[PDB]
RNA sequence: AGGACCGAACCGACUAAUGUUGAAAAAUUAGCGGAUGACUUGUGGCUGGGGGUGAAAGGCCAAUCAAACCGGGAGAUAGCU
RNA sequence: GCUCGCCGGAAGACCAAGGGUUCCUGUCCAACGUUAAUCGGGGCAGGGUGAGUCGACCCCUAAGGCGAGGCCGAAAGGCGUAGUCGAUGGGAAACAGGUUAAUAUUCCUGUACUUGGUGUUACUGCGAAGGGGGGACGGAGAAGGCUAUGUUGGCCGGGCGACGGUUGUCCCGGUUUAAGCGUGUAGGCUGGUUUUCCAGGCAAAUCCGGAAAAUCAAGGCUGAGGCGUGAUGACGAGGCACUACGGUGCUGAAGCAACAAAUGCCCUGCUUCCAGGAAAAGCCUCUAAGCAUCAGGUAACAUCAAAUCGUACCCCAAACCGACACAGGUGGUCAGGUAGAGAAUACCAAGGCGCUUGAGAGAACUCGGGUGAAGGAACUAGGCAAAAUGGUGCCGUAACUUCGGGAGAAGGCACGCUGAUAUGUAGGUGAGGUCCCUCGCGGAUGGAGCUGAAAUCAGUCGAAGAUACCAGCUGGCUGCAACUGUUUAUUAAAAACACAGCACUGUGCAAACACGAAAGUGGACGUAUACGGUGUGACGCCUGCCCGGUGCCGGAAGGUUAAUU
């Protein structure tokens, strides 16, 4: 059947991309948390 | 002309249409057109704020001269047209200086008839005058509430307003609802009624017809669970409560008008 | 006009393969490895200057580097640019 | 002409058998309903949790819903095992 | 390699989305592959994606987003103006043939096209952030004209048949050619031209709109296809030379017609209906400020430029989404033959496959199927399941009905092949030839050739002629719900929800109401023949009594009564 994940690069980057996170202070807190934890991959972008 | 369809299918059995062969059959006047994309009853928050609105046919907006301020120049009716945005028909008119406009079509107006607006126009349908110059007891439509603002009353198909009394700066009007309202005498109005008075005689016939007009289905409150409506619940069909809106306000008789600013212009409520 | 230093940096290596040899013997085309940011005009000017031959047209493509493994480690080779440079039929660089 | 008719694609899901450590965390096979419409489908967009949306089943909101998920208050409290 | 089997509106082909080297070549078989493996989408190494014309980028906007100032908000922020983004839509230009192990509309050959810059020559009113035109738009239906494509014939090359016959009214194969450029055709739309005047187009306008004459009565815009050319070229069945047996190389016949024909093209057309059917730019054209023997523009001609990014491969799937090499899911395009109404279905073509454990045996029992004496629902909660019906034409068809229906009611008859009517009919298409004119892609006539149903009469085979596949069971009484729809994704599809219709009630517009500390937004660019809420639920005949209780509506004499004082 049709499962819940249907990949779409445009929708993925618009929803969770670097510029989408940087656009609000809550997204910037997401990025700050992930930098503090030391994530190699900050967002989905690459 | 009210023509009812033959019952060649159950969806057609009860259909009663309104047909006007006098109405233009080609495209509308293009330079007076604008887009009006649909809302679904959603506001700028994206939330549904009016229920049961959605879909329907695509419509173009026709700019309609509700102000009728081109004063002095005679105009002639070119053709009567269908407007999807309102219940009344509209008339494309040509002024003697080559300017074309859309106006609301009064009853009786046909191609070739002469209209005029202004203080010095005559007493005949389609002519706009200040209500100061319109005799007491005339039938009018497209009435202004403030001088210069544009017609706001008696606009739908078949409606009119009566000038009951003129006294000083104000005129007393009897509205279609039966309310007696005062308006400034400088406010303009058009002689005659709004045409297409047969609009109320139509019968849609089927659910799809209401869907074509952008009206989504209504679910009764008594048909749902108590979490999502005050009427909800019941083992079987139960009510046991005073009817309310979905937000709890009594919905059979409770008055909701609350406007002290405009109370001084209501001579008598519709009752 | 492209400076001489730039032109000296744009050309990297003459690409070697069977297809490149065949291009040389059939269409008088040499194939080169160039700078990732080198444009067609920069490559044309650099070939005409540094190799002293007449070019009419240059064809470029970017190659993707391959993912590999080195003792279970995930690595990747770099992208690079390859140039198909056609010479005006009398040069044999 | 038609929310007309029979019937493929397409959309759905009425019966039965199989399967039930499945080929499948909802399918297969034989039949079944709609099939120019209140139809169906691609792409993108908006509505956010006592909130949404709901032709209304407390349905659905990422295999989760009489109050999603993730982190925190947090070693909640547990006269109970 | 030879046979056999399977798909062939797919199990072939080509793409988008998604993936990202899975592509090709050499090599290796530890692990991976549900077995072995010399094989692999596995390991390792190397190679492989070539663009002015395809796409992105770019220009333009939709929904929507962001948003200088601004409005609003304890703060964080919210909304929004000018703007600026945002395709799933509008905007310039390339085709055929060849070629690699792997790319090709990108390389090569042949033949084309577009936009823009610079220059030179010749003529000249050029000029926008402003005006106008255009771009520019729905559903259904009908007809004609075409092509894609196919079939047959002519032509050309080859054949004379493993077993009776096969020099013919025989067998096999081929018989292809583009964009561009000229022609402007079937057909579609529109009356032209030249003057004078004007309350309109935020000012000006020579443009658009309006008005009045004169003049001719045909001019203009669009347009599939064909024809010519492109092409003395390319491709070509087959032959002949090597073969390193993978194929390379050379040559090269015919390359015509008729009929049939799309759901594709003319056609964004035409007819018709209501539910009345994007935007903005490119584009064409008006002028304002301003330049004015200059710039600018028109035409021609030469010359330069057209960057950058993608391009391999899979793509109804072993490479995407489902933990798997998973009977699941996944948008668009292409569309041969025989039969058939058909994109159903059966067998085939092109093409692609035999599904990554096999070998035996031929117990019970399970699963999927076939047949069955006599009986025929006796089974069972229940005809569950199965059996049955099933096509076309024609005859015929009841109660009841809202006059449409019911109805494919029910029921029945005919149906293959051969000959004749008729060496091939009705119909369709249509060459020659004759003639007419404003000479053409004209017109009138004329009919060779090609194609071609259906019916009647007579014969004839079989148990059986709608012979396979495919393909309604029918009727009688009654409950509920008017009907088509909708629903518990994953045990409920219903009598439940919705529905057209009906009633009550609120709402006078800065509407009621809803979302929001607010600003605002929706309702609505609507205005009581409108909008919101509530109940009922097509239609027909109807809808009785009670205002004590609770709610709402109205009233304001009297009692009681807050802050405050
Ligand atoms: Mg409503
Ligand atoms: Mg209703
Ligand atoms: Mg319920
Ligand atoms: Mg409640
Ligand atoms: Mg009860
Ligand atoms: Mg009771
Ligand atoms: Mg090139
Ligand atoms: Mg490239
Ligand atoms: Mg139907
Ligand atoms: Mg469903
Ligand atoms: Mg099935
Ligand atoms: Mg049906
Ligand atoms: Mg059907
Ligand atoms: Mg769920
Ligand atoms: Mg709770
Ligand atoms: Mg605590
Ligand atoms: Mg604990
Ligand atoms: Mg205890
Ligand atoms: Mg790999
Ligand atoms: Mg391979
Ligand atoms: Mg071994
Ligand atoms: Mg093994
Ligand atoms: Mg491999
Ligand atoms: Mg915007
Ligand atoms: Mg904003
Ligand atoms: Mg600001
Ligand atoms: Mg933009
Ligand atoms: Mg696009
Ligand atoms: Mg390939
Ligand atoms: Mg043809
Ligand atoms: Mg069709
Ligand atoms: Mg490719
Ligand atoms: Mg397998
Ligand atoms: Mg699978
Ligand atoms: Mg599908
Ligand atoms: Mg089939
Ligand atoms: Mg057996
Ligand atoms: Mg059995
Ligand atoms: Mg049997
Ligand atoms: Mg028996
Ligand atoms: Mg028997
Ligand atoms: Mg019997
Ligand atoms: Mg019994
Ligand atoms: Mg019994
Ligand atoms: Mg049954
Ligand atoms: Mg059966
Ligand atoms: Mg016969
Ligand atoms: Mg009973
Ligand atoms: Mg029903
Ligand atoms: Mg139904
Ligand atoms: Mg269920
Ligand atoms: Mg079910
Ligand atoms: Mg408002
Ligand atoms: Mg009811």
């Amino acid at each position: 059947m049709k499962r819940t994940f249907q990949p779409s690069v445009l929708k993925r980057n618009r929803s969770h991309g670097f510029r989408a996170r940087m656009a609000t202070k809550n997204g910037r807190q997401v990025l700050a948390r992930r930098r503090a934890k030391g994530r190699a991959r900050l967002t989905v972008s690459k | 002309a009210v023509v009812k369809c033959k019952p060649t299918s159950p969806g057609r059995r009860h259909v009663v249409k309104v047909v006007n062969p006098e109405l233009h059959k080609g495209k509308p006047f293009a330079p007076l057109l604008e887009k009006n994309s649909k809302s679904g009853g959603r506001n700028n928050n994206g939330r549904i704020t009016t229920r049961h609105i959605g879909g329907g046919h695509k419509q173009a907006y026709r700019i309609v001269d509700f102000k009728r301020n081109k004063d002095g120049i005679p105009a002639v009716v070119e053709r009567l047209e269908y407007d999807p945005n309102r219940s009344a028909n509209i008339a494309l008119v040509l002024y003697k200086d080559g300017e074309r406009r859309y106006i609301l079509a009064p009853k009786g107006l046909k191609a070739g008839d002469q209209i005029q607006s202004g203080v010095d126009a005559a007493i005949k349908p389609g002519n706009t005058l200040p209500m100061r110059n319109i005799p007491v007891g005339s039938t009018v439509h497209n009435v202004e509430m403030k001088p210069g603002k544009g017609g706001q009353l008696a606009r739908s198909a078949g409606t009119y307003v009566q000038i009951v009394a003129r006294d000083g700066a104000y005129v007393t009007l009897r509205l279609r609802s039966g309310e007696m309202r005062k308006v400034e005498a400088d406010c303009r109005a058009t002689l005659g009624e709004v045409g297409n008075a047969e609009h109320m005689l139509r019968v849609l016939g089927k659910a799809g017809a209401a869907r074509w007009r952008g009206v989504r289905p209504t679910v009764r409150g008594t048909a749902m669970n108590p979490v999502d409506h005050p009427h909800g619940g019941g083992e079987g069909r139960n009510f046991g409560k005073h009817p309310v809106t979905p937000w709890g306000v009594q919905t059979k008789g409770k008055k909701t008008r609350s406007n002290k600013r405009t109370d001084k212009f209501i001579v008598r409520r519709r009752s | 006009m492209i400076r001489e230093e730039r032109l000296l940096k744009v050309l990297r290596a003459p690409h070697v393969s069977e297809k490149a040899s065949t291009a040389m013997e059939k269409s008088n085309t040499i194939v080169l490895k160039v700078a990732k940011d080198a444009t067609k005009a920069e490559i044309k000017a650099a070939v005409q200057k540094l190799f002293e031959v007449e070019v009419e047209v240059v064809n470029t493509l970017v190659v993707k580097g391959k993912v590999k493994r080195h003792g279970q480690r995930i690595g990747r080779r770099s992208d690079w640019k390859k140039a198909y440079v056609t010479l005006k039929e009398g040069q044999n660089l």
